[PDB]
């Protein structure tokens, strides 16, 4: 039971993230602007900023009070 | 203790997701690189130039994400494994009192259970656990060649 | 008379109108801050002198008056360290019974359950346990009470004071000129005869007149109260007398040369005091003596101004023979015109020096009660085996420095400089080849034991029981040691250290020293050791060689000693300055002294340090296990590691939960400079430039745009934190076990 | 009581606390006279335990099977000074800190040497600010409405993509 | 024009930062410069050499080595008089700095731009259109 | 344009592109890029003007 | 070989001709700056890769681009 959880969960982990490693090579390799105009695929690189200074902000905003909770517990 | 695991594995996620996404969305293009996409996608560094753009590649955006997606699993599982040989032994209340601070982790989790593994030999002799016992230092010799 | 006093009056004006302009020392600097890299700029080069100024005499003077700062900083740390003995420590309770009470002088305040801090040390005093060895050494000097401590702090206080004044002085008032600092002989000449031998001198009379019948009257058990004033011992001779019969014919025998009068006080007995576990003090009165003539006429041998004396250029210049050219012409001109090459010499002196220390001050233990204090034994050890890689690695750093800048070519020509650099390929190679030779026959065969033991093959083993690898040039020296008083040294009693062998020295049942033994398993530590310091040479000594020009980059000179790169091209030339062998060589300097502390720490608890028992049998503190199980990898991390972090992990509740917590904190830390160490600049820029549009979009951008980390100082940050997580580990660990334990 | 969860006041395993508590500073206290410093300050320390267990019975936490207080954060308000009211003075104080630097980057946006004033601070003038931190909510929501909080999307840099 | 190979080389005592086999069977290279003194310089291979009043030769087996050596006497000494050659191992010497008499900082007639981008860096073709295809991302 | 006027620049991969400047000087020959505009944000590079021609260039 | 471009914004500063360290840009007569000159590439096949050229460079994003190709002897830098 162990062996297989923690089996199926590297194996999880490892095509989550070739699946973010293929969509960078698809935008550096075969993303068209002109075919792809004001597209969901246009605005989201339209708004990209705004997707990473929140997913900053969010990581920013757990790390810090699941750090400190676990410190000051500690 | 639960609770907060969760929300650690959550911060996890949500950090190994920034360095994929920051990877993804900036590969076309950046303000240190714009013309980034002429290059490709797995390339050194621009040079010394512009205050340095080491790992400015997204290839190297995924090369920095593997180290939260690997911290990431060790989390989920660490919490998996402790919580289920706790309730196992008939002794849950080891992980309710001991997982909320950090100590209880290390002491009653990779101390106490390390002590089966690390005695599969010693000077008094070997049992079929040498193997695993074996395969955990050859474990601790490749990540540090790595450093 | 060409060495005179030279001095420029009232050179730079007390002003605190530079105070409000910070970068003011550098052009770059002084125009003020556009990017938050400016700032990082401002603290990395402001003690570079030699970076601001072109000038040797202004270079000179901010390094004199930096040395009286230093020295303030240094007396202020003594008078707080005295002050906290005199006012917050158990200092008199020690004295009465040093066997029973815990040394302790830090109490905290009471503010958020902190106060578990202040454990039970012991005579009716609650703090924390203290390591540095003050009391051993106060207990020495014949301190016996608290106000003789306080007048000690207020000398300190006074010492601080009087520094901190002349530097202001000396670079305001009153600054030498060029010429004052570039006499390399008088200065020589006052500091071996004056500054060593004087101090030497005057410490054996402190140690004749104060500390021997002080400490002859405490050992004796007298009580401290009852024991008279030092001064008493001054005026009266009588006393003295009763004490140590010789005192009685005074200073005639010094004079007319009957010097074997004075051998009840200046002794040559070797050994331990069997009461204190400490050298005799005798033996360190005498000690102290032979110095101070030695190196007052050390002090003698350089010319200044009058014509007898050596001058140090014609013996330089003299020593040259057939197979190196022009010899050590030249080198007295490059170290009386570069501070950097002085100051890499003398960086790795003081750092041999303190490693030196290290392994003097265990194995032949000096203060009264300082063997049996066994977490001030470990403190010690591990404290001045720190300094001192850390000072060998800066000799290396200012080698380098050097070689970039103060290396001219036209004045270093066939000379043994640049005979170096033009043989560098063999060096580089015959060194890399003893790191690969040396660290497959030492790491190779714990990977040997590891796997046979493994593998049930016991007898395949390198140790004593299967294969044998026996330290017998090691065996061999202990042997002489054992075998010299009265036979090679036939005025000795005792041994120089019972670590060569001899009796067990017990003191309040604990033991202060007694034989280290070596076998196979002290073999393979020593290779290891001799493994780790050849490569961290190598990293140096390559990036010193290869300071100025490579095959790979023809003109590192230009480029300076701490770049970060020339390009991703030539394949990548990442970490090519000199900058960046200091930077990999304090990694292999980490690496080197962590294996000899725990080599250290694990013989001492498991083969010294122990309780004397019924029959005269000794139980040490891990039982004998080294021999046994430091052979294998498996060894160190389960009975050494494992084992003794038992001590640590457990302190929560106790007054030893801040090395529980210190433990965790550092652990953290070091985890956190693998962030600096592994990332590149480039994707921290990417991510700065979206947290710049989020603040962009609420219009609170800032003036000064921020900036990821230079490529340098990303190393560099990476490089300290992972020092002091390391570092701060190891402290907490070994604190935490030997204080429990010990 | 909420989430199976027993009042602190009624556990017997928070009684067992303050019992284990209390007696592991008595046994260091009986190592002592009644007069030393020593003695006083574990005294103190019992009288402080005992005062911290009797206030937290009296308040209304929730101890779990271990004894130890557990606190509710769903949004009910017998339990709202555990997060929610606590939580309310975070975002007032990080909110005044937040309006007053905001409020001194742009007062030094309009300065001789902006970025002489953000490492040499005009300490009246950024007092001044730290003071109208009182009233941040009201401010920077008319400053929002009066379009001068957010910025257009066209007066922003932004990457190529 | 071509390479006397007769032109006596600086003093030097030797160094292991020279040329090695690749030098004799791939390609060496060689700087000449004219000194009016018999002065001490750095060699870009290691230690100090002394150039000879007159003229100098030098081989290396990078020709970056021989233009660092050059930027450092055109510094150091003011001598702008120097050529850099390429010499394989059948004999053939290749003329190689300044290419056309003139050096590359100062402009010369017949010299044609080979390099050159008829718009800006921004102007470029993104990938995608130029996959499977031969044509160049230059527009 | 005019000098001392204040401008948005409009080229995508400048640095300061959508942020404002102030023209120097206009070139009156056959220059591709004859307007002249210096910023207060250093780039990263360190330079504060660049060169841009007219399309690039709006005035605020 | 690497492949190094010229693009029209380059003002004819020649400070990249100045920073190479293998002889490979120059630089040729133009109209199209008020310097009257740009720089050419002509010898790429020394060009080492460095990059000098780039941080040299003062136009916004630089008229100079070294694209990193395929190696060999002298792009590696190998003097054996
Ligand atoms: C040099 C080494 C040294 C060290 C490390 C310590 C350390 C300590 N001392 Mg000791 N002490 C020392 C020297 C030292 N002392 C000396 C030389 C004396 C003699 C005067 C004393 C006399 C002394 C007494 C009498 C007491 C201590 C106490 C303490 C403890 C708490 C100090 C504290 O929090 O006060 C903090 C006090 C403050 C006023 C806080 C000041 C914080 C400011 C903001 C620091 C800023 C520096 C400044 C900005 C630098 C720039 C200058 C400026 C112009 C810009 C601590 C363990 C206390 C103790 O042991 O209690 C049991 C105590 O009561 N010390
Ligand atoms: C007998 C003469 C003498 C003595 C004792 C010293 C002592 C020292 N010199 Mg030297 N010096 C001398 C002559 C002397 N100098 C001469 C002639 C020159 C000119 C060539 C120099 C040039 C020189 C330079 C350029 C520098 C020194 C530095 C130092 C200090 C080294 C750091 C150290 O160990 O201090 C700690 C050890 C101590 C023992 C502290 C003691 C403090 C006082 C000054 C010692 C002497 C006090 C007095 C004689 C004793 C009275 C005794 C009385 C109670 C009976 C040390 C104080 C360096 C330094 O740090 O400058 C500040 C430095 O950069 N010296
Ligand atoms: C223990 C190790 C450790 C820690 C704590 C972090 C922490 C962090 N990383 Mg890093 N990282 C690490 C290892 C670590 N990393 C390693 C090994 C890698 C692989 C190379 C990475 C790669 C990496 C990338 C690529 C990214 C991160 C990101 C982050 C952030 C994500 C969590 C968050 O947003 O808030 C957590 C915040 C903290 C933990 C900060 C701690 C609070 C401090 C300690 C306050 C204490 C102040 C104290 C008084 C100072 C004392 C100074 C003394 C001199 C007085 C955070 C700064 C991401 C990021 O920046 O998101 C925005 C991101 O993009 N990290
Ligand atoms: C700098 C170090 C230093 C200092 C300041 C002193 C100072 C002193 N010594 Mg000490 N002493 C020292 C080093 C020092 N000594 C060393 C290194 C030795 C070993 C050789 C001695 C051995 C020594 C003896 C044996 C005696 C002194 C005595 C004295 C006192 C001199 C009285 C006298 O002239 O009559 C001396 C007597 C005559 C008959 C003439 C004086 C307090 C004398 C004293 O008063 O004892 C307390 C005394 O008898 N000293
Ligand atoms: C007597 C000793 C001595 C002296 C006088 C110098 C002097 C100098 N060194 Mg050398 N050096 C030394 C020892 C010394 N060093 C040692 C022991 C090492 C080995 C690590 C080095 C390694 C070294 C390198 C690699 C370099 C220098 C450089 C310099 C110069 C610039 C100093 C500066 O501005 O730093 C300013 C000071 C700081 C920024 C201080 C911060 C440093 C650390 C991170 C803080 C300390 C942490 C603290 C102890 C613990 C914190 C506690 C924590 C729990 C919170 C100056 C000539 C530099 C140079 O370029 O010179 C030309 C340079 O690159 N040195
Ligand atoms: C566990 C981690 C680890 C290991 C094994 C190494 C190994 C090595 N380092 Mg590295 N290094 C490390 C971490 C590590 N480093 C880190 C973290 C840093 C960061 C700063 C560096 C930085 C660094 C520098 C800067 C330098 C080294 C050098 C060396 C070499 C020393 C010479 C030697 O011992 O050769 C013998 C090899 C070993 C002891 C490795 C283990 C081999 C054992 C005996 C088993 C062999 C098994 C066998 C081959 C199996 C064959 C069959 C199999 C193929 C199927 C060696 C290759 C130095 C070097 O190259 O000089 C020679 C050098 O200059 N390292
Ligand atoms: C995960 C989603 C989620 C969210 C967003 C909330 C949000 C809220 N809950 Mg909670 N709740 C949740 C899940 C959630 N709950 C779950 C799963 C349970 C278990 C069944 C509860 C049980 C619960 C109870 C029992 C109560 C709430 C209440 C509330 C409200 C009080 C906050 C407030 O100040 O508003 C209201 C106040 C103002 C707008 C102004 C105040 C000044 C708030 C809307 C309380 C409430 O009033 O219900 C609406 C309440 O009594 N919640
Ligand atoms: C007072 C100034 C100020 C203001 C209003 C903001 C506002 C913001 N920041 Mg920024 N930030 C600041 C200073 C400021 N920041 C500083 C000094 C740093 C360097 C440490 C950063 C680093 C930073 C990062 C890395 C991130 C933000 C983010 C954010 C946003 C969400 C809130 C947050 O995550 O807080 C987070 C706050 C910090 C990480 C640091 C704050 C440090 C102190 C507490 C504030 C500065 C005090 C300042 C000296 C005030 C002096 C006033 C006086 C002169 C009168 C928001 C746009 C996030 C974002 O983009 O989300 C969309 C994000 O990821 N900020
Ligand atoms: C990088 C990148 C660039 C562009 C190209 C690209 C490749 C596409 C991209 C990659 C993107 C990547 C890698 C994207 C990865 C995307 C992922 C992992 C998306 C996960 C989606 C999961 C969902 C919506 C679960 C929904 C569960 C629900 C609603 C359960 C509901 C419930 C039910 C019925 C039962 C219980 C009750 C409740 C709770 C009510
Ligand atoms: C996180 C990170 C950054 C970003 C880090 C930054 C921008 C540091 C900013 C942290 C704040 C602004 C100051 C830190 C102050 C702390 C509270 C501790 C101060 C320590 C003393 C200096 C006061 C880099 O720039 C970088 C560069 C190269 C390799 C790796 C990295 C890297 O890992
Ligand atoms: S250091 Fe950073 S920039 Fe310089 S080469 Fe290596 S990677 Fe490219
Ligand atoms: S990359 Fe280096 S070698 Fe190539 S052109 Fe630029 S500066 Fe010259
Ligand atoms: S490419 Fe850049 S550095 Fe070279 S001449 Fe043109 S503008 Fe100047």
């Amino acid at each position: 039971q162990s062996a297989l959880y923690t089996h199926h969960q590297y194996i999880a982990g490892f095509l989550m993230v070739g699946a973010f490693a293929h969509g960078a090579i698809f935008f550096v390799r075969d993303y068209d602007p002109e075919q792809n105009k004001n597209n969901v695929l246009a605005r989201i690189l339209d708004h990209k900023e705004a997707i990473i200074s929140h997913l900053s902000w969010v990581s920013l905003f757990l790390g810090f009070h699941t750090l400190g909770i676990y410190v000051h517990n500690d | 203790g639960d609770f907060l695991i969760h929300h650690a594995i959550a911060l996890a996620l949500h950090t190994t997701t920034l360095i994929l996404v920051k990877g993804a969305l900036d590969a076309r293009g950046s303000k240190l690189m714009p013309d980034k996409k002429d290059f490709g996608y797995a390339f050194p560094c621009d040079g010394p130039g512009r205050g340095g753009t080491c790992d400015i590649s997204a290839w190297d955006a995924f090369y920095l994400s593997m180290f939260w997606m690997l911290n990431t699993i060790g989390w989920v599982t660490f919490y998996w494994h402790w919580k289920h040989i706790t309730i196992w032994q008939g002794n849950a209340g080891q992980f309710n009192e001991s997982s909320t601070y950090i100590m209880g982790w290390l002491r009653d989790y990779l101390w106490l259970n390390s002590s089966p593994l690390i005695n599969g030999y010693n000077p008094f002799g070997m049992n079929s656990l040498s193997v695993w016992s074996w395969m955990f230092l050859f474990g601790h010799l490749i990540w540090a060649t790595g450093f | 008379k060409k060495v005179s006093i030279t001095v420029d009056r009232d050179p730079v004006a007390t002003s605190f109108e530079k105070w409000a302009q910070p970068g003011h020392f550098s052009r770059t600097l002084a125009k003020g801050p556009k990017t938050t890299t400016w700032i990082w700029n401002l603290h990395a080069d402001v003690h570079d002198f030699d970076s601001h100024t072109n000038s040797l005499e202004d270079i000179s003077r901010k390094i004199f008056s930096a040395h009286f700062g230093q020295l303030s900083i240094i007396f202020l740390w003594l008078s707080g360290m005295y002050f906290h003995g005199a006012r917050f420590s158990n200092y008199s309770a020690w004295l009465s019974n040093p066997t029973a009470v815990k040394p302790s002088a830090q109490v905290v305040w009471p503010i958020v359950g902190q106060e578990v801090l202040n454990g039970d040390v012991g005579g009716g005093f609650q703090g924390v346990q203290v390591t540095s060895g003050f009391f051993q050494i106060w207990r020495s000097s014949g301190i016996t009470s608290e106000v003789e401590l306080y007048w000690c702090a207020l000398a300190g206080l006074i010492m601080s004071g009087l520094m901190i004044f002349a530097g202001w002085f000396h670079y305001h008032k009153a600054a030498p000129k060029l010429e004052w600092f570039q006499n390399a002989e008088s200065m020589l000449n006052h500091h071996l005869s004056g500054l060593l031998g004087l101090g030497c001198l005057s410490w054996a009379g402190h140690q004749i007149h104060v500390s021997l019948p002080v400490n002859k009257l405490l050992d004796a058990g007298v009580a401290p109260q009852e024991i008279p004033l030092p001064h008493e011992f001054l005026v009266n001779r009588d006393l003295m007398a009763q004490l140590y019969p010789s005192f009685s014919k005074g200073l005639v025998p010094f004079f007319t040369l009957n010097w074997s009068e004075y051998s009840d006080f200046l002794t040559f007995k070797g050994g331990l005091n069997p009461v204190t576990g400490g050298l005799w003090l005798s033996d360190t009165a005498h000690h102290h003596l032979a110095l101070a003539v030695l190196f007052i006429v050390a002090g003698h041998m350089y010319r200044t101004n009058w014509g007898i004396g050596h001058s140090m250029k014609e013996i330089l210049e003299a020593h040259k023979g057939p197979f190196t050219g022009e010899g050590h012409k030249g080198l007295y001109e490059i170290l009386t015109t570069s501070w950097h090459a002085q100051l890499a010499i003398n960086l790795a002196m003081l750092g041999s020096v303190s490693i030196i220390v290290a392994h003097h001050m265990y194995a032949m233990p000096p203060y009264p009660y300082i063997a049996t204090d066994y977490p001030t034994q470990l403190s010690i050890f591990t404290h001045h085996m720190w300094i001192g890689g850390f000072c060998v690695c800066g000799g290396a750093a200012h080698a380098g420095i050097f070689m970039v800048r103060d290396y001219n070519p036209a004045q270093n020509y066939n000379n043994l400089l640049d005979r170096v650099i033009r043989h560098r390929d063999a060096i580089i190679s015959h060194l890399n080849w003893i790191c690969i030779f040396l660290g497959f026959h030492s790491f190779g065969l714990y990977i040997h034991n590891d796997t046979m033991r493994a593998l049930g093959r016991t007898q395949d083993m390198f140790s004593d029981t299967a294969i044998q690898l026996k330290p017998v040039f090691a065996q061999w020296v202990q042997s002489i040691h054992t075998l010299a008083p009265g036979n090679t040294t036939p005025n000795a009693l005792a041994t120089a250290s019972y670590a060569f062998g001899g009796d067990v020295v017990a003191v309040g049942n604990k033991v202060a020293m007694m034989p280290i033994s070596l076998g196979t398993a002290d073999f393979m530590v020593h290779h290891i050791h001799a493994f780790t310091i050849h490569v961290t040479v190598l990293i140096l000594l390559k990036g010193v060689l290869f300071s100025r020009n490579s095959r790979l980059i023809p003109d590192k000179a230009n480029l300076g000693f701490r770049f970060p790169c020339d390009g991703p091209g030539r394949g990548g030339t990442c970490q090519s300055s000199a900058w960046d062998s200091v930077f990999l060589g304090l990694f292999w300097m980490y690496n080197c002294i962590s294996v000899v502390i725990f080599h250290f720490s694990w013989k001492m608890q498991s083969d010294v340090w122990g309780t004397v028992q019924s029959d005269g049998t000794v139980t040490h503190i891990t039982g004998g296990n080294f021999a046994q199980s430091a052979i294998t990898i498996n060894g160190w991390l389960r009975d050494f590691l494992w084992a003794q972090a038992s001590q640590v992990i457990q302190s929560y509740g106790s007054a030893l939960s801040a090395y529980g917590l210190i433990f965790l904190g550092a652990h953290f830390i070091w985890a956190f400079s693998l962030m600096f160490l592994f990332s590149g600049r480039g994707y921290w820029q990417e991510l700065i430039e979206s947290i710049v549009w989020a603040h962009n979009k609420l219009n609170v951008a800032p003036a000064i745009q921020p900036r990821a980390l230079s490529i340098t100082q990303g190393r560099a940050v990476g490089l300290a934190h992972y020092l002091l997580g390391g570092i701060g580990t190891t402290w907490a660990f070994f604190l935490a076990r030997i204080i429990s334990v010990g | 009581d909420v989430a199976g969860l027993t009042p602190c006041g009624e556990s017997k395993e928070f009684a067992r606390r303050l019992d284990g508590s209390v007696k592991k500073l008595q046994t260091r206290l009986s190592k002592y006279e009644a007069g030393t410093p020593p003695a006083l300050a574990l005294q103190k320390q019992i009288d402080k335990t005992k005062n911290r267990f009797d206030r937290y019975g009296k308040a209304g936490l929730l101890c779990g099977t271990d004894g130890l207080p557990h606190l509710i954060t769903d949004g009910r308000w017998t339990h709202s000074g555990e997060f929610v009211i606590p939580g309310l003075l975070f975002l007032y104080v990080a909110g005044w800190i937040g309006w007053v630097g905001r409020s001194y980057v742009l007062f030094a946006r309009t300065a001789d040497k902006p970025t002489e004033k953000e490492i040499i601070i005009d300490v009246p003038v950024a007092l001044s600010f730290v003071s109208t931190g009182f009233i941040w909510p009201f401010s920077a929501f008319k400053e929002f409405t009066s379009g001068n909080l957010i910025v257009p999307a066209d007066e922003i840099t932004v990457s190529p993509r | 024009e071509t390479l006397n190979l007769q032109i006596p080389s600086p003093t030097f005592e030797g160094s292991t930062g020279g040329w090695l086999r690749a030098a004799e069977v791939e390609e060496k290279y060689a700087i000449t410069w004219t000194s009016p003194k018999e002065q001490v310089f750095e060699m870009p291979t290691g230690g100090a050499a002394i150039m000879r009043q007159g003229e100098n030769l030098l081989y290396l087996a990078r020709k970056e080595q021989c233009l660092a050596l050059a930027t450092q006497v055109k510094n150091s000494f003011k001598i702008t008089d120097y050529k850099v050659y390429r010499i394989f191992p059948s004999g053939e010497v290749q003329y190689l700095h300044p290419k056309d008499g003139v050096f590359p900082e100062k402009v010369n007639a017949g010299r044609v731009g080979v390099g050159n981008v008829s718009h800006s860096i921004g102007k470029n073709l993104n990938p995608a259109q130029i996959k499977f295809t031969s044509k160049s991302f230059n527009g | 344009v005019k000098r001392g006027s204040k401008v948005r620049i409009l080229r995508k991969e400048s640095y300061w592109y959508q942020d404002i400047g102030t023209v120097a000087t206009i070139d009156t020959s056959g220059i591709r890029y004859p307007v002249v505009v210096r910023f207060e944000k250093v780039s990263y590079s360190g330079v504060n003007t660049n060169n841009f021609s007219l399309d690039e260039v709006v005035e605020v | 070989s690497h492949s190094v471009k010229v693009y029209d914004t380059c003002i004819g500063c020649t400070q990249c001709v100045r920073a190479c360290p293998c002889d490979v840009l120059e630089m040729v007569s133009w109209d199209g700056c008020k310097a009257g000159q740009i720089a050419s590439a002509p010898r790429t096949e020394d060009c080492i890769g460095c990059k000098r050229c780039e941080t040299a460079c003062p136009t916004d994003f630089l008229s100079v681009r070294v694209y990193l190709g395929g190696e060999t002897t002298r792009s590696m830098g190998l003097a054996y």
